[PDB]
């Protein structure tokens, strides 16, 4: 994944410049997911109490 | 929602659903090559689709959407699915560029 | 920043002396490359053809890991260049990948 | 004043991958029963590509098409340079049109060049093409014999009329389909190749086949004006085109008329090079690339 | 007291049991002019008969062990001994105490002769080498050739004739040949302009690297100064303050022929150097001189930068 | 040394690859166009070959006798090439004749062929057969050719190339169905 910079940045430095700088610097981001199988649409939890 | 498949392609139309319960509740049978991509023009199927998601969107009636593309693009043409970040284990073969 | 070059140098050359069997092995991936500046002894099992995989003569990419440890070293912020060393910083990572290259010329040969 | 930093192309003429299989000559009217050359090891174990003696000739299904609009950028960085980018491209079609590539490149479809070792020794080609927007076809084709050309070229009287749909297909007014095949009745124990792994040949799933970036370098060569000579022929369009079979640096970085040497002065200082040079920016500029610093 | 005609490495001076101490104020690594001794022995012996000269050497000091311990965990150390043998007496001998250690150098020189004149190149290289693991350096034997003589064949590698661009790779394929040792070289301006920029309390002269070996910080009213490199007292020369004597002036001398001076110590400092951050290799040799109108018998590194 | 006729030939460049398989499918042809027909009214070599060089070339020269080759360089035996190259024309040889002429020349000095027959008739192990074999009667060799495609081993090979005696006399000894030298001279300059 990667995304462009959704952070309020702090407007003693808020210029126009470092924002189309900081875009051809991307995210490296690695993150997880947990999806279903796509041959359902149910989801089940089970614990003991 | 097709990015790189959709330019290019010869001709494109879109099966919509709703789903109530196990089930299709209605149908939508659509045309990128008759609407744009650039102006959003009002329409008169799609706008109680637009009243749909707006109900669901309020919370007031949930729904459930299947946007399926039907792009005909080539036989045996290049799609485009997304890339990953590569980590460097790879040696000369193994996947290593994309 | 030229004198911690140096010091990685130095590693290379410690490291220069205590590879009896350089070769290719289980965990060679990234030190199939990484094995240019750290050349381990000439393998037997290669061919007339024996400069591609065991005698890689192509320290072009580390020029590319001096620029990974650039880059990674300090984070070099939007707007602390205003100055003349800001990208003086980028000048002299430039001059220490100068000397890397020119260290590194005949690294494999 | 410099250019944009990041700077890329998406490709036009983008083909497919040429799955084989033999058949029959005076079958081509209905060519759709015919199994691949299945591979096989056996010992060093090598890769033979066999053809039955109920068979001898060869089929290669690959497909063509043309996304059209060159002018656009596919991520330019800058701002005061994709307004001139595309007026610039656009004034030189409207200039001159690019309907010399569009012979080029039909002269590349003329010649079954696609098959590299494939091609040589046979008895007669005939390479083949058809129409397409949909499902049905629009207008069929067929080729020469005298008409194929290992290095030559020569138009026709049916051929233009291609010639120019291709142009207008990369003009923008109308995209259409090519489907790709080319006879070979090259023989009963030929081991005629296609491209090859990292002695591991390309096997598409039960079959053999070739890339599809080879399968395209043999449909874009056209550079013929590097500034040595061009008595050898024209080449494969790329920045400081070169080749392996030469493996010497045609188009030297040494002068002007080089593509990254000429291009932001054609931009910027507005040097315009004759119009056998600018086949070639243009040719290369439907390759794409990561261009720019 | 000029850049050479030509360079002379050998790898690895393997060396052993060496002296430590070799002055009063330091144990480490032995003293320069231990070196520079040694080159004018070995120029004895070998440039009357060869015709060439030597002037300064060059150290790098891969590794340096030393024969020291730490006792019950205080914050000093101790040194390993050897038995003497037994007193005339027969009880035991009056022992006394000298640090030994076992180092690794190889030695760079500075030639002014016919090494490629009138004789051959690696003739001349290899029987320097061959000719010089017979002597010792530092109080302590050379390990001689063993399997550390599979690199120890040398060029004879010239400076003073050649291209520019390739005076430059020579030297540097000289450096691709020295690369885990640290070099050692003085810093006399350095010594100079730093006790006389730091003469802000007070002028005294022996309080410079008095005040150098321990880490200095005027903290915060934790922030570790900015050393800048590795500050270490070296024995940088000989004051002789009483004046001259005669062979039967005082008697005791070792030779009868030669004239007797009572010396003392002297106390710069030098610092250690990767190879890489230099000028040039011939910007590093400690040479020799004796100034006979002062007391000053000092050795140095003229053009250390 | 005989002929009294000849052809040229030269392959234009491409894009494709180098003349090693080039070299060795020229080897085929001249195989095929001696053999495949049977005739020894011709020539056959690579005179322009580089033995101290360890390559084919980039000419050709496959001509023959008058009468021979008069009638010879001029079909489709050795086609797909007229295209991107050019075949010579009808001149005469020269006064003096370059008498010489590379056939097929090579050797075998492997475990798999010598050892194969003292395997698959003295049926030891390896031991007579290395001690019988040395390291220094014969090793890999470049000859004046190049890998052919030939699907007995994957990756190309030494080719097969050399040379013989150069003279300048006329050599009236009849060739064989090859088009090599057998002794005599041959169209070889």
């Amino acid at each position: 994944v990667r995304g462009t910079i959704s952070n309020r940045l702090k407007t003693k430095d808020r210029d126009p410049a470092k924002l189309d700088a900081s875009i051809q610097s991307p995210n490296l981001q690695t993150v997880d997911v947990a999806n279903l199988p796509s041959d359902a649409d149910t989801l089940k939890v089970r614990f003991t109490l | 929602f097709l990015w790189r498949n959709r330019v290019g392609a010869e001709a494109v139309e879109v099966r919509i659903n709703h789903i109530r319960q196990g089930e299709v509740a209605r149908a939508w049978r659509f045309d990128a090559l008759a609407i744009g991509l650039r102006d959003f023009k009002a329409d008169a199927e799609l706008d109680a689709l637009a009243e749909l998601i707006a109900s669901g969107l309020s919370g007031s009636g949930h729904v459930l959407l299947e946007v399926v593309a039907f792009a005909r693009i080539g036989d045996g043409q290049e799609v485009f699915p997304s890339q990953e970040l590569i980590l460097d284990k790879g040696d000369k073969k193994g996947q290593k560029s994309k | 920043v030229a004198q911690i070059c140096d010091e990685a140098l130095q590693y290379a050359a410690r490291l220069r002396e205590l590879e009896p069997g350089w070769s290719a092995t289980p965990g060679c991936q990234l030190h199939d490359a990484e094995q240019l500046w750290l050349d381990p002894l000439r393998a037997q099992t290669d061919e007339t053809f024996l400069q591609r995989r065991l005698r890689g003569d192509w320290p072009a990419e580390v020029g590319n890991r001096f620029a990974n440890w650039l880059n990674r070293a300090v984070s070099s912020d939007s707007q602390i260049l205003g100055s003349p060393e800001a990208a003086q910083w980028s000048q002299e990572l430039s001059k220490e990948l100068t000397m890397f290259k020119e260290i590194l010329e005949d690294e494999r040969d | 004043l410099s250019t944009a930093s990041v700077l890329a192309f998406e490709r036009k003429l983008d083909p497919s991958d040429a799955l084989m299989s033999a058949g029959a000559w005076a079958q081509r009217d209905a060519s759709q029963e015919w199994p691949a050359v299945t591979v096989r090891e056996k010992s060093q174990t090598v890769d033979v590509a066999n053809l039955p003696s109920d068979a001898d000739t060869l089929k290669v299904r690959f497909t063509l098409r043309v996304l059209g609009g060159a002018g656009t950028p596919s991520a330019c960085n800058d701002a005061a340079y994709r307004d001139k980018l595309l007026q610039t491209v656009a004034t030189y079609v409207n200039d001159q049109g690019f309907a010399e590539l569009a012979r080029r490149y039909a002269h590349n479809l003329a010649n079954a060049r696609f098959l590299w070792r494939n091609r040589v020794g046979a008895e007669a080609v005939e390479v083949r093409i058809n129409h397409i927007r949909q499902g049905e076809v629009a207008r069929a084709w067929r080729f020469d014999a005298l008409a194929i050309g290992l290095r030559d070229f020569k138009a026709d009287a049916e051929l233009d009329a291609l010639a120019e749909l291709i142009a207008s297909g990369l003009s923008g007014s109308g995209h259409v389909l090519l489907e790709v095949v080319a006879f070979a009745r090259i023989g009963d124990g030929q081991e005629v190749f296609p491209s090859q792994e990292l002695k591991t040949l390309y096997s598409v799933r039960d079959a053999a086949a070739i890339h599809s970036q080879k399968i395209g370098n043999a449909l874009r060569t056209i550079d013929t004006w590097y500034p040595d000579e061009d008595g050898l022929g024209p080449i494969a369009v790329e920045p400081y085109g070169s080749v392996t079979s030469q493996g010497k640096a045609y188009r030297q970085p040494k002068q002007k008329l080089d593509f990254y040497t000429l291009l932001d002065n054609w931009v910027l200082r507005d040097e315009a090079p004759a119009v056998e040079q600018q086949h070639y920016v243009i040719a290369n500029l439907i390759r794409g690339g990561v261009f720019g610093e | 007291v000029t850049d050479p005609e030509a360079l002379l490495l050998l790898p690895r001076l393997s060396i052993q049991n060496a002296n430590a101490i070799s002055s009063p104020l330091t144990w480490g690594f032995p003293s320069p002019g231990a070196f520079t001794g040694f080159v004018h022995a070995l120029q004895r012996r070998v440039g009357i008969s060869l015709d060439i000269e030597l002037d300064g050497v060059g150290i790098v000091c891969h590794r340096f062990e030393a024969q020291i311990s730490q006792p019950a965990g205080k914050r000093t150390k101790v040194f390993n001994l050897t038995r003497n043998p037994l007193n005339r007496d027969g009880s035991t001998a009056a022992i006394v105490e000298e640090g030994r250690a076992h180092l690794e150098v190889s030695l760079l020189l500075g030639v002014h002769g016919d090494g490629l004149d009138d004789h051959p190149a690696q003739e001349i290289a290899r029987q320097v080498q061959e000719q010089a693991g017979a002597m010792r350096l530092a109080g302590g034997s050379i390990l001689p050739w063993c399997n550390e003589r599979f690199p120890a064949p040398n060029a004879e590698l010239l400076m003073l004739g050649g291209s520019d661009e390739q005076r430059r790779k020579n030297q540097r394929r000289l450096t691709r040949r020295l690369l885990p040792g640290f070099a050692l070289v003085s810093r006399e301006a350095l010594l100079q302009q730093h006790l006389e920029t730091l003469r802000t309390t007070l002028p005294e002269a022996t309080t410079l690297d008095a005040l150098l070996d321990l880490c200095r910080i005027n903290f915060e009213p934790w922030q570790v100064r900015d050393k800048p490199g590795w500050l270490v007292p070296i024995p940088a020369g000989y004051n002789a303050l009483s004046p001259l004597y005669l062979p039967g002036e005082v008697r005791n001398a070792r030779d009868r022929e030669t004239p007797l001076r009572f010396v003392e110590n002297l106390f710069g400092l030098g610092e250690w150097l990767s190879p890489h951050r230099v000028a040039a290799l011939s910007d590093l040799l400690w040479y020799h001189h004796a100034e006979p109108d002062k007391g000053l018998y000092r050795w140095s590194t003229p053009r250390f930068v | 040394m005989a002929m009294d006729h000849y052809l040229d030939i030269r392959l234009r460049p491409d894009p494709e690859f180098p003349p090693a398989q080039l070299m060795s499918v020229l080897f085929g042809k001249l195989h095929q166009a001696l053999v495949a027909q049977g005739g020894d009214r011709i020539g056959v070599s690579f005179p322009d070959l580089d033995e101290s060089r360890s390559r084919l070339g980039e000419r050709l020269r496959i001509h023959a006798s008058a009468d021979d080759l008069r009638a010879l360089l001029a079909r489709p035996w050795l086609e797909g090439l007229r295209d991107h190259l050019q075949f010579g024309e009808p001149a005469v040889v020269p006064h003096p004749t370059p008498y010489r002429q590379v056939s097929r020349v090579q050797a075998k000095s492997n475990p798999e062929r010598l050892r194969r027959r003292l395997m698959r008739r003295h049926d030891l192990s390896e031991e007579e057969a290395r001690k019988r074999i040395p390291d220094t009667v014969a090793r890999a060799l470049d000859l004046p050719f190049v890998t052919l495609r030939s699907q007995s081993t994957g990756q190309h090979f030494r080719l097969f190339i050399r040379h013989g005696p150069l003279q300048v006399t006329a050599e009236e000894g009849g060739f064989t169905c090859y088009g090599l030298s057998k002794g005599g001279f041959v169209p070889w300059f």
